[PDB]
């Protein structure tokens, strides 16, 4: 603090409407985690799946587009 | 996070090139069958 500039620095806070900030902060635990999870599922549903799936069978078409039959 | 979008438009560009590739194939195996059925049909007609 100084006649003409204030600034405090904190390595963590917010505002203290109580005494403790667990109970608020859980909530934001609660979300990073929900997010993790949703966003590994969907990665994971998304490309490990569907590309194998995709790429699963090729070539038995590929090596008959001669044929006469 | 900025690299995924380039993997995901470079898969999406192969598997345009595929899907053209294959539909070309589909188109000519297509046409060897109806060819080779009518020839069949033709061949069983003229027997009898």
């Amino acid at each position: 603090v100084q006649p003409h500039v204030v600034t405090v620095l904190a390595d963590t806070a917010i505002r203290a409407d109580n005494l403790d900030e667990a109970a608020i902060l859980e909530a934001r635990k609660n979300a990073e985690q929900l997010l993790a999870n949703q966003k590994s599922d969907l990665d994971s549903a998304a490309a490990l799946a569907a590309l194998a799936e995709t790429a699963a069978q090729l070539e038995t078409i590929r090596k008959i587009k001669n044929r006469a039959q | 996070q900025s690299a995924r979008m380039v993997a995901m438009k470079a898969a999406t560009d192969n598997a345009g090139q595929l899907i053209k590739d294959l539909q070309l194939i589909y188109n000519k195996l297509r046409q060897a069958a109806i060819t080779q059925e009518i020839s069949e049909i033709v061949g069983g007609a003229a027997a009898v």
